[PDB]
């Protein structure tokens, strides 16, 4: 038991982790890997997406060489400490969290030939800028971009540790979307640019695509139900001008009611959505609806016949008109 | 004689490597747990998860830390635990964990002459619980919390539950205003990953919501509108702006009780038991309404039919709302 | 306060007062030559039961809270189930559920032979 | 001369050791305890826990820490408590706490001559207190805090309250927006865990809820509701427009109150007495107009039975209602 | 350099952190004040408010005197925790921050006769109990108290630097006050008592005034407004009774909603404030003339000429009387 | 060959001072400065703030960290730079302000041969703006951002931007969803306290807020419904109870628009520009009500008034709302 004691011991002396390995003689890399546990729920106020994931990293030190009974020594924790590791961070993120319950969540292994394998688990929040042009109905690829914080591409260098496209694995339970479906990722890898120099930077964008029930039985339901009700008006009969006026000016209201309800889940972006565009057509109907009934109420006791004939042709075009919207709208956004 | 336990602890921490575990590059170590819950603070559906407070208590086995002479069990201030191997345990589904630390550290440590070791926490950490809400409120949820060894695999440590099935009380502890504790259980397996095996002990509640705040808070209101909606039938069709009011007036009350009902909700895109409650009453009283359009449009012709039809409604409407709630209630229950 | 009555084979354990500060029931039974030993525990509000292995799938507890009493119903009687029992209260953060000693109020012994 | 001062210190801490309480292996140490409430910041009803501050003050004796030849206590600075045994105190149904550390840590070390130690500490604690809110809002409450050694039994440390019925002070100086502290009690007993019997003491409040307006802004506009929805009986027919405008009225504020005032009320799902009374009360509203609709409908063919109906209405409807409020009154006061 | 090293080695040799300067020979006597950066905040929900202090303590230690080519010393934040400084804490502060933003935000200086000067940069919320039986015109004095922890009177006391009302200084554009006015402060010192001794406290009373404008245009506008749109239902004809329903029905349901909508804003204590007295008395006088309508409608087609009578007064009696309760109620809360 | 690395870092290391900053006692230090904003992330009118991430960079020279015979630039692992001097660099008007610590604390430090040394952080800071909403939505903002030493007066140490006004980069890149940032300035100055004078920064930006949301949310809104309560003027004056409802629904809808716009806000004791618009659809609406009323009131015996009241009306209403539009949007644009 004694002997990995000394074995530790002389690792330890006479090493410095001030200093990285291969230090003013080649250049370091690290194989990097991440696993997926729960790919966590999206947030479309805030712009961001949380995620859990085992990050693990593998390296080569020479100061770390052994010989010993096993091949492998399986360290704790707290040993990771006093050795030199990478200073990766996220270039996203926002707030991350390194779990500490109920011990740093971090394992060390060292390999007899002097390899370090180094893994955490994490918590990172990451920026993920959306376009929400064609919201409820859009898509989304939400990036997680991470490299070394101080050393340059020529000290320090990133790689995957198996193919691009399997060295991130997503676990099949860890979705917790609530409002979006993961498509897949895709794996990538370049150089970013700053005062300070030249780093590597691994990418990972998740591909987003969000649901629409929601949407639809709360939004576009309603708007089609005011509109049917608002078109029922021109069915009554021409005598009764508190009914129909009532009819519209209810109508108007809820149509009100539901646009300004509607913007409430979204950001306060600058632009218009779809939904937007929806509703501000369907209030446009509703709209139209009663200016056709104030129109045919004006004529009812001069020109009855002219009236009459504005409120057959009404009866017509409405509904024909919301009818061929729906169906252009529908055929535009729903295969975008 | 203080001194002569204050020497032999100091012996037992000489030479003692907290980087090794024990029997370090040999037969693994078995660590058993005990879990003894304090309550469930809250369970949230919009964050899809739940707070649990519990004392975590772990027993295991240093040969290195054995003593001789002290025929006692050495009940050690927690600062020692510092100076300790102790296992990596970890919850998989957590998202935020903290240990109790007023007034002091909230941690126990005690010896044993054999060398075995048990040691203690206070715990509260938010587990994270996804939920299937497509029959809320008459839903049935069911919460766990995954122990693991994050560095050490099956080789290293193993995971059981000290005592069988008797290895987690408080259960009855547990109230929430809610919920109601339906079952507990107790798993132990191996979970591989990429880097090996590894122990997993979990730890699962299933939880069954109550109905009657439900019931008094949504179904009923829903109900008396709905009725309410009836009586433009027996309201003569000639007064056609008092029965166009009180049509209206249902419809509105129902839109406005179905956008206040937002509520503590996920905005999931399955529809709901609620939703399809509020979407059925909706479209009872949208159908009033539009029978009242169609009596208004024929009976200036044919009052015969206008009153038959407003007859018939009043059977027809009735029966028809009956039936559904029947429906409902045999397919959610 | 609160003052229980247990009578009754079925027994019934009837308590009346601040019951919602001793939210937990329990039974008892002491031999005539030992001492006290756990029997089960009823929660007033949900319903969970827990018992001890030795007059564990004999023995069954529920509560109504209707009139606020708790239903101990003995099944299979053996001569090991001669003991004088006991209902008793326990308080919300009053600690372990088996240990008689950490029970406020009690109720009156009942002979069972 | 402060360098004999500096000499008797290190002295005293030479050779001390924090992981050993006082007497080790023999009798128990008695720890005795006060309590200074500055303020209890809030009660929730919703989350079922209140927030209180306090000073908590220990006193305990230790023959390690005896000097002799200064005829002072020695107040030190908070960094020594460090260095010094301290007991394990905390609290069970807490659920967060902190001690402040603005502009250094909030805690006081004080020896005495003798070997006497107090130790104080200013916390702030949110504590869970579980709240019966059937009879929302005429409920009484009873909130505990409750203190408790965490590793050491009773055969090692000892709790009691210093000073009597006074260890416990600044209850009267606190007010609270929606209760009444009625009393406070002090309790000092034995808790045993399958671990053993550890020491317990226990500080309780008895809060009574503020009644003078909550009757008069949640009760009153329903029973002036619900009589002017009586007021509607006693009007003639030709005058059917006064009331249509009395039956809507009153059934729109009943489920507006319904809708939106229990909002109001604590969002927590729970059934209390003043739901069941608006319950009640909108249903008594609903069945006015209900009323008013049959006696309308049967109007023209058979005016004696309409007069009747309303006769015999203004008799029913507030009998019923007064044995509604006794019924109710009866099973909840 | 080397002798700066030497003299603070020298000082640092023997000394006591745990003694406070003049232990059981004097008093130690700490001269304090305070410049206010920005006064946040203020919150009637939770009863507290927030300042950001620059806080400046000065003491004389004499085992700290030295002498060199300089004689100031303007040493690191670090030095703060290798001698004995005071132990002051606020009495109702909640949760106070010390900033660590980018370093520990403190400042020591040893003048070479001993004196010690220490500063430091928190954030402090503060209690502030409020009675809010003049809501939203209420003025209120938030507290400010400090003072040692653990010394008492006879070993640590305090004192303001320069007169005390020039040693609370708040800079002229530090505030954060949205709906509240800083009029001035009040500065004093006194003796508490507990159960340890008697200590010392330094109290700083701010003066606050709540304005009106947002209250004004939120609540009491639409109520009167409420109130003046129900009474128009009086001078509509004899034959527009269905207009007169639609009238009483949509104001007692405004009136409704303003009630409901204006307690969300209302803090929740138990008691009556002056806004809810107006919206109390705006309420009445809307049911009031529903009831006016209806006991008109009722002697309609009977005895018309009542009905008259009581419409003719109702215009001039409703009006007149919502104009008197307005006047008595502005001067009884303007002149308070 | 690291180990001659080893050595001379662990010489530089030696007599090393941190109490002391470089050139202590003599002429102050120069300390340049650089920011990369990453982003700009929430702006809060309610709060009063903004959040701001940045790579916040500060370069200065210490004789004692000259190294010779090594002709690299070392980048040292970043916990060395809790044993050299830095500079006591604090942002005045900061809330909460926090170092990313994922997977390791976010820090550079970076030696050069002739003793100059890099320091760079990554900051998530909130900082308060506090925001002039008289013209909200049509308002511009000035937000700052302040940097300061706490402890070193001018004599001690002077701050200078590090590449003129090419020391602050990322701005352009920064999209706010609601915002435009117009420009952005540094500042450097002196700014004089109690205790001395200290060297300051400011990095402005001037932000102008987007219109889109408000004209799609706030202003179409309440112009659809003023322009709707002008159909009642097309309507016969004897159809009372057309007009009155048409009346009553538009005031209805402009108080309901009101009261959920003014929901996400501070509570600012002024009038802000959609406040006066909201206020003049109100008067609007409301007038064109009491116009029907008085209408309304004289239409038995002067039909002919009425009348040409009505008419006058329908063109007179237009004309005045496109009047006050028009003043409106020159006054605030
Ligand atoms: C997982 O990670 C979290 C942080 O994200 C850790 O929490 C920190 O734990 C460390 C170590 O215990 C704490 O550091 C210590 O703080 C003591 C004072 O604590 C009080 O004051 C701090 C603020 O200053 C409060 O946050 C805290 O709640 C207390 O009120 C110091 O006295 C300690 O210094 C002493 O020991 C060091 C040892 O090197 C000596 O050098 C010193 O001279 C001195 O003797 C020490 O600084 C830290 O405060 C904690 N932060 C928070 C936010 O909680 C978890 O502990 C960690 N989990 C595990 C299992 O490691
Ligand atoms: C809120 O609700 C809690 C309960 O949830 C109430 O707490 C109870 O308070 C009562 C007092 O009102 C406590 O009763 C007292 O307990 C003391 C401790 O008992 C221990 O020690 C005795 C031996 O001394 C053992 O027999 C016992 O098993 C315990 O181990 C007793 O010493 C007290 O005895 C007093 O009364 C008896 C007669 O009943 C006399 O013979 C004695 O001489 C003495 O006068 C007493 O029994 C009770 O223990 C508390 N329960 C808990 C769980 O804490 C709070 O009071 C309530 N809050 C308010 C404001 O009412
Ligand atoms: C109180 C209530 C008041 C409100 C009213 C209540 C009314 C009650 C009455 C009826 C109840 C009806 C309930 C339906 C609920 C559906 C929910 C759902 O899951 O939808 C799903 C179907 O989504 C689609 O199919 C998307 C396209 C919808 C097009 C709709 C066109 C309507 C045209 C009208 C033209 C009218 C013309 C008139 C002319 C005069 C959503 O899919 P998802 O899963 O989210 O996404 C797909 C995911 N995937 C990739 C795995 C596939
Ligand atoms: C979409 C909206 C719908 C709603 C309708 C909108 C309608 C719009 C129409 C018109 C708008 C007119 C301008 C309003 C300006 C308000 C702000 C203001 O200046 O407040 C000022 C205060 O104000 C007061 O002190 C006055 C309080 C009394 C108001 C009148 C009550 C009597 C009405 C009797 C009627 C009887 C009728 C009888 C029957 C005929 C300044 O506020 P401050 O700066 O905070 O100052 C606080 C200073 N302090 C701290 C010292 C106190
Ligand atoms: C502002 C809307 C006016 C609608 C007028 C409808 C009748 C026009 C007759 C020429
Ligand atoms: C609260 C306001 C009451 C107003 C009463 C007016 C009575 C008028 C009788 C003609
Ligand atoms: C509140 C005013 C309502 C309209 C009245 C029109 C007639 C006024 C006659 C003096
Ligand atoms: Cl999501
Ligand atoms: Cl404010």
């Amino acid at each position: 038991t004694t002997v990995f004691t000394r074995i530790l011991d002389r690792l330890l002396d006479g090493y410095d982790n001030r200093l990285r390995p291969g230090l003013g003689e080649r250049v370091t890399e690290v194989k990097t890997d991440i696993f997926v546990t729960s790919f966590g729920p999206v947030s479309d106020h805030d712009m961001e997406y949380t995620i859990d994931v085992f990050f693990r990293q593998s390296w080569k030190d020479e100061r770390l060489k052994f010989k010993g009974p096993m091949t492998v020594l399986r360290l704790n924790n707290l040993m990771a400490s006093k050795i030199w590791t990478p200073d990766t961070f996220f270039h996203n993120g926002k707030k991350s969290v390194a779990h500490n319950m109920t011990m740093p969540n971090k394992l060390l292994r060292i390999t007899e030939d002097g390899t370090l394998l180094y893994t955490m688990r994490l918590t990172v929040r990451a920026e993920c800028p959306m376009h929400l042009e064609d919201f409820p109905m859009d898509a989304h690829a939400c990036p997680l971009k991470f490299g070394s914080y101080a050393y340059t591409r020529a000290e320090v260098v990133y790689e995957w540790t198996r193919e691009p496209a399997r060295s991130v694995v997503v676990a099949e339970d860890g979705s917790r979307l609530n409002q979006y479906d993961l498509l897949g990722q895709t794996v990538d890898s370049g150089i970013v640019q700053s005062s300070t120099g030249e780093y590597v930077v691994m990418t990972t964008h998740f591909h987003l695509k969000r649901k629409i029930g929601y949407f639809v039985i709360q939004t576009y339901l309603p708007c089609i139900m005011t509109v049917i009700l608002s078109q029922v008006s021109f069915w009554l009969n021409r005598e009764s001008v508190p009914a129909r006026t009532v009819f519209g000016v209810t109508t108007v209201l809820t149509m009100t009611t539901l646009s300004i309800s509607a913007r409430n889940s979204l950001p306060k972006v600058a632009y218009a959505t779809a939904m937007d565009w929806f509703i501000a057509v369907c209030y446009a109907f509703v709209f139209s609806a009663l200016i056709e009934f104030a129109t045919v109420n004006y004529f009812t006791k001069s020109q009855p016949a002219r009236a009459a004939k504005i409120d057959r042709l009404s009866r017509i075009a409405f509904p024909l008109l919301f009818g061929i919207f729906n169906l252009v709208y529908w055929a535009t956004y729903l295969n975008r | 004689n203080m001194s002569f336990v204050k020497e032999t602890v100091d012996k037992l921490l000489k030479g003692y490597d907290i980087r090794l575990r024990p029997d370090f590059g040999g037969p693994p170590v078995c660590v058993g747990m005990n879990i003894d819950i304090a309550s469930i603070d809250m369970v949230s559906e919009v964050n899809m998860d739940y707070t649990l407070t519990m004392y975590f208590q772990q027993y295991w086995r240093d040969k290195r830390l054995a003593y001789s002479g002290i025929p006692l069990n050495l009940t050690l201030d927690n600062r020692v635990a510092d100076q300790l191997w102790v296992p990596d345990t970890y919850f998989l589904n957590d998202k935020k964990s903290f240990v109790h630390g007023v007034t002091v550290k909230n941690r126990m440590i005690r010896l044993h002459p054999d060398g075995t070791v048990l040691y203690g926490l206070r715990i509260t950490t938010t587990a994270a619980c996804m939920m299937d809400l497509r029959r809320y409120p008459l839903d049935e949820q069911n919460c766990t919390l995954e122990i693991e060894s994050y560095g050490y695999t099956t080789d290293d440590i193993e995971f059981y539950w000290r005592g069988g099935d008797k290895a987690v009380t408080g259960v009855e502890r547990i109230e929430l205003p809610q919920f109601s504790i339906v079952e507990h259980r107790l798993v132990s397996r191996n979970v591989v990953f990429a880097t090996g095996a590894y122990p997993r002990l979990s730890l699962s509640f299933r939880l069954k919501r109550n109905i009657g705040y439900f019931i008094l808070q949504t179904y009923m209101p829903s109900i008396l509108i709905t009725i309410l909606s009836w009586v433009s039938f027996w309201i003569n069709y000639d007064a056609s702006a008092a029965r166009v009011a009180l049509g209206i007036t249902t419809v509105l009350t129902m839109t406005t009780i179905n956008t206040h009902l937002r509520e503590t909700l996920p905005k999931i895109p399955y529809v709901k038991a609620i939703d399809m409650y509020l979407m059925g009453c909706f479209v009872f009283v949208f159908l009033a309404l539009l029978e009242y359009a169609f009596v208004n449009y024929i009976f200036f012709s044919q009052p015969a039919r206008a009153a038959a039809i407003d007859r018939w409604s009043r059977i027809v409407f009735p029966f028809t709302f009956s039936l559904f709630n029947l429906v409902y209630w045999l397919y959610y229950v | 306060q609160v003052q229980l009555v247990e009578s009754g084979l079925r027994l019934s354990c009837a308590a009346s007062g601040h019951t919602f500060n001793y939210p937990i029931m329990g039974w008892f039974r002491q031999a005539p030559g030992k001492e006290r030993e756990f029997v089960g525990a009823i929660s007033w509000s949900g319903g969970s039961t827990s018992y001890a292995d030795s007059v564990k799938d004999r023995f069954t507890i529920s509560r109504d809270n209707a009139k606020n009493t708790v239903y101990l119903e003995m099944n299979n009687l053996k001569p090991e189930d001669t003991a004088v029992y006991y209902c008793a209260a326990k308080g919300r953060y009053s600690g372990g559920l088996y240990y008689p000693t950490n029970y406020d109020y009690w109720g009156q012994g009942t002979q069972v032979t």
